[PDB]
């Protein structure tokens, strides 16, 4: 299965930005999709997930800007992110949950650079 | 569906068309013969040594079914054995899942003779199979396999991992003032007094699976450590799961075999509410393991009546009900947490 | 939340010598543990679930072991192509979080 | 309760104890009797609500238009034997049911006149006076909306689906904006759920997706659905619901489409309509990106009779929404015709 | 057919196939639609009885004044595509509905114009003229009730009880005066019976005798009740039915009680009544031979409201015969006032 | 009262309260009067000079086969010298002239088996030598006034107290909806339909009586002869134009002592009925298929309307009264020996 | 969201004198429009809610009209007491959002 991520470019803080993740092999419906990002130089960080039956979750960070959501017609994946900070500038993965509640397919990643 | 009812109350009968959920607190059809065969094998050759039930549904299921498993993975020359065992509460959860088999098994449609390899369902067998090692959640009801008229459901292996309870056995409505979340195990009752609130709970299993939101009311607005079932034993994430002035029980009884929520004080004891009593904790039964009954109780800053739950083995206090001069070091405690 | 953390914070050793990473929790997420390689400029790579579990195409040269709070991930035989940063991440409850990263050097 | 279901395939019966939500929509309400708390009481309130400067009532529903029509004549008499100078003046109710910003205040004492309940038969009739309380009809003139109450009564116990049983009422306390709860019944059981109230009767299934089915509404009310009573509350955007939430309508993953955004302009001047996704007859939708973008809600057939063929949308989704009314078939926002231009057709002018 | 009953003291169901009977009285008939034989058929007849001599119609029953309210709009618009002077007016009901000489001609050829079914959605209202035939109304004045039809539609099919089916009906060749026997049922069980229509619902039992039970009539209709649906019709007398032969009452010994006779002077001009046998509140009945002779039908109440108390008949038998109208008591022809001269209470002024 | 049904042929389905008749044509666990009040009217006829009991319907002989080894303990225990024994039933049943008496009081000592005696108490059976029909009870009891009903299962029935000939009204049911119509009982299944004037449709009886239809359980009792209804009067056939089929009479020579009959107007299999004005007159009814399995196929009528009578015998197919062959004699043939 | 502007940003006058405040949205609300007075160190306090009903208390030289998107906001006999700012807010929908608010000084 394939994963291709694409909408990432730069932006000034306080803008807005909409990520695209695209699936080959497999439908968006069946999986439990999530986003994870990984800042310059630092860790991995689990942003939101979006359950196969339609149910998200977000990390107390991103609560109430970011937003995930699925278009089944195109089997792609989308990440709205609103009023960005200067924390917010990373790389961006599209990864998929599986056994042991664990990330197996990985994208290729997309960077987001928020600076003026 | 068709239907007439009554009210006893009033003595009114009517009649229409409409959505019913009935009280329910059954021929199941594995798979196919030749075909979980095959998916057992697989797992068994995959590294998955064992089973563990979502809920007694599917042990019941198992339990049907073992004799002519077990007939089929002999016929067929495989050396593997199917043991069922019973079922200990809480059912946690596993981190394998079973294959969907490419094709089935040659030969199938007598006993079986007992093997040195085992495939151990839910049982008392966690040194030959721990936890780490078996599959949960791998089934899945067919698309018109449950009805009202049924009494045969079909069920086939999952193709995909998830964590949700199976939604098609789930019924929730509510009524006016009253309300319901219901399945196969769960019958959860709630009412508006002043606030809507949770009024009773039936419970004969306590599962791990989660309650689906989208059979959820009220599921916006809500604090996972308000719930009074918490919604690691597929509580409902739900305004009609709290009650005011307690948290979340991940410390009650859930070992029993049929738990039974209410508020109102255990036969024989009183409880007042005090601002030097003490912290909460475990959960603790009213009689002592001699028999002797407690009688004095207090709470920093619930709400009467109190939480207690009814076993078959006692009547248990909520986490927030303490003694208050008694000692509570020789009382009984509760050794599992959510 | 749950914090982990990972030592040691970085490793140094030649071809076919041993290595072992320590992860440590700081709750009861037994047994739901994961670890990953993250070779630089490319997506982190599953080897280890269910802190045992081989993930498949995985070389066998990778071991898991613990359970409750300690956790150990082994390499026997050292590569040239097994020099990366490796975490481990909780599976227990959300949010999911991983650990501080380990370097294995030379 | 205790019921029991029947299947007719194999003639038997399921029976047991549990929740019932039944089908109310489309029938009758004028087969009740109906008791506001009491004629002193509600005479009172009246009277007080005059002095104040409200004019008149905006309903809810069509329960309580009933319901006023029923008391109006026990009313004016109980208003006269007490020297007041009022009448109470009932009309008909016409879709969408705009809001008021007033309230029917609660009096401290009723009048000290006239008898204590509701339905006591032979009394003279009232004479006609200057002063009158118009209960909504077509009368925005006198009095306008700014000036009407809205939403004041609270129902306390009913039977609705028996057809000589009461129904109790009284005049809440406090503003409020939500719809009554004590007449609103959900329920999901497998891939099928229902939203409904004496009014409304809104159907889901589970394709890959869950998705609005079917609706049937046979008024449009201005409150809002309470959350209380509505599944899958969380994570939904209030741009996205099919049926306005200005209109009453749930704020639910249940009322959605894909493809399709809030239909702010379809046809809710209609006394009566029904959503369904198919075309209308003798029509065809395409799916093209050169399509106009969307707009009022248009009719299938001209104002001289003629049906349109042709129509587009841009990102729609097979079956197109449509709307049945009895002049007939209408289409969603999305789809716009293909060649003949606007101009030639029957488009909606009322906005939730 | 086949079907199924319920217990509630012990839930559960009894199934099999057979003969149901329901109580279809006071339901709304308007949510069905109505085929009379055709436009163009229907067109031509009415055009001919207007040729003929007849002025309009008188209905049998309220089911046929809602069928032409369903039908007047396309049969005007048919009537006008064809050049034809002539509008259909269709007015209220009032009981007693009394009967016409006239019947409806069946024509030979149809108008050769129009559409060939019902419900062609959208026409265009037509244009008022100076010729009327008038549907029964308020209207006793522009044409007798010598020069109306009466009793000319047959029904052919029918789905009474679903609430979106049709019924198809058909102007009938010849002269009757029997009621239509296609919507009639009749049943008995025991010691209970029942003689039932779209508008009647007469119950009976088993005491020492059998005897009538309570009646509930929401209209009173001037046809013939058939022989073929009655139970018991041999060996009985015109004059002891309690309700008489001329108001469609079932000529039957289910239909009578001891002690009194045929009540053709009751309160028949009610829109809808119900017939008991027990007092009235706040009055009393004694059997004494001093009392006064039958005659027309009283009220409880007195025109001002004031209730009447002592009562009294010569050989009636207690619980007394009252209706149970819209304005109150009324009691039988047997039953007179002790005390109070007659001409200070209303009585009926009709006979059958 | 209430409940649901369906029209499988609109395939429609509605709800809501009436009067429903079901086909019941084992259940029911049976109560006479009581276990000591039963045995002292037994007692009592039997001093009287009543030999036996001749039943009504298959209901009476059931409860009499269920009740007759606990009646015979209580009768044998309290010290008198009579036994109950229970034959079969043979059709039709005939009527008797005597009626038990009812005891002023109980017998005192009542609430293991008993042994043969000398005294026989005969009911229903092929014992018509020790007990004649001339000394036999008949219609000698009442279902009890709850004693019956849709949900019931346990009918409670009690001695009658006077002399009736009319069959229990607690147990009939009818109804006429629209073109369709139907009289019933426990027994009886009785059809009709409207086609151009209302006429028998078809009919199905297990077991044939002689008491006497109620009129007040009968739809269209008046301007009705008795030699029109085609199911004779005799046997408990109501007196109603819903009994009648133009073209033929009442049929007093029917096939009555079959044991399960089922009237229906079509030709029995591989035959031909003509109307002729040249054939013979009625009389006993005929059997298609003779002694030796040979099927008769030329039949003729003088003036009876198609399709004909025929009566579906468990064992047969008879015709009708007025149909008869054209070439085979009919001495040859199966006849009915039995007459209403 | 609805944007709520108001004109002028001050307004002098001398006690006795007529003033006159000018609110619009960038909407239509046509009758969901309260007039609020603000003194400094204190909470506000409604005055007209509808666009035109006095609230219970206070005096009747306050008066409102208007409907659509154009709304005004009238005092008769200006008091040493009318010295404040007065905001405008919208209450059709959620977000209610205020004005940016107009000062009255003396003269």
């Amino acid at each position: 299965v394939q994963l291709v991520e694409s909408g990432g470019g730069l932006i000034q803080p306080g803008g807005s930005l909409r990520l695209s993740c695209a699936a080959s092999g497999f439908t968006i419906s069946s999986k439990y999709m999530s986003w994870v990002r990984q800042a310059p130089g630092k860790g991995l960080e689990w942003v939101s997930i979006i359950y196969s039956s339609g149910s998200t979750y977000y990390a107390d960070s991103v609560k109430g800007r970011f937003t995930i959501s699925r278009d089944i017609s195109k089997n792609t994946l989308y990440l709205q992110m609103n009023s960005l900070r200067a924390e917010d500038t990373a790389v961006y993965y599209c990864a998929s949950l599986g056994s042991g509640s664990a990330f197996g397919y990985w994208g290729q990643g997309t960077l987001v650079t928020v600076s003026s | 569906h068709h239907g007439c009812s009554v009210d006893f109350s009033k003595k009114e009968t009517r009649c229409g068309t409409g959505v019913f959920v009935y009280n329910d607190v059954y021929k199941y059809h594995p798979d196919s013969p030749r075909r979980l065969a095959a998916a057992v094998k697989q797992a068994w050759e995959d590294g998955i040594c064992g089973i563990s039930s979502v809920s007694r549904m599917e042990n019941i299921m198992w339990r049907s079914v073992e004799g002519e498993l077990n007939a089929i993975l002999e016929e067929n020359g495989v050396q593997l054995t199917v043991v069922v065992g019973s079922v200990k509460n809480p059912m946690w959860r596993g981190p394998q899942r079973l294959p969907v088999p490419v094709n089935e098994l040659p030969h199938g449609w007598v006993r079986a003779a007992k093997t040195n390899n085992s495939f151990v369902v839910d049982g008392d067998t966690l040194k030959e199979c721990p936890l780490k090692h078996r599959a949960w959640n791998s089934f899945l009801v067919e698309d018109h396999g449950f009805g009202v008229f049924h009494t045969s459901v079909w069920l086939k292996v999952r193709e995909d991992y998830s964590l949700e309870c199976d939604p098609a056995v789930i019924g929730t409505a509510v009524k006016g003032k009253e309300a319901v979340h219901s399945d196969l195990g769960y019958w959860i009752e709630s009412e508006k007094n002043d606030t809507w609130r949770l009024k009773r709970a039936h419970l004969i299993e306590m599962k791990t699976c989660e309650w689906p939101k989208s059979h959820t009311l009220w599921t916006d607005g809500i604090e996972e450590s308000d719930l009074i079932i918490p919604k690691s034993l597929a509580g409902p994430l739900s305004h009609h799961n709290t009650r005011e002035g307690y948290r979340t029980q991940m410390k009650g009884p859930w070992h029993s075999e049929e738990l039974e929520i209410r508020f109102e004080e255990c036969p024989g004891t009183k409880v007042h509410v005090e601002e030097t009593c003490g912290t909460r904790g475990p959960s603790l039964r009213s009689t002592t393991a001699s028999g002797r009954v407690i009688e004095e109780w207090c709470c920093r800053e619930c709400t009467m009546p109190p939480l207690s739950f009814r076993a078959k083995d006692g009547c248990w206090y909520g986490m927030e009900i303490r003694p208050r001069k008694e000692p509570e070091s020789n009382l009984v405690r509760s050794m599992v947490t959510a | 939340d749950i914090v982990m953390t990972q030592s040691p914070s970085s490793v140094s050793a030649s071809v076919g010598d041993r290595v072992t990473i320590t992860c440590r929790a700081s709750q009861g997420i037994s047994t739901w543990l994961a670890w990953y390689q993250q070779k630089p400029g490319k997506a982190p790579r599953l080897l280890i679930y269910a802190a045992s579990s081989l993930q498949s195409g995985v070389p066998s040269r990778f071991s898991g072991s613990g359970s409750g709070t300690d956790f150990t991930l082994t390499i026997s035989s050292l590569q040239p192509e097994d020099f990366a940063t490796y975490y481990c991440q909780q599976a227990n409850s959300f949010p999911f979080t991983f650990g501080p990263g380990t370097k294995v050097e030379i």
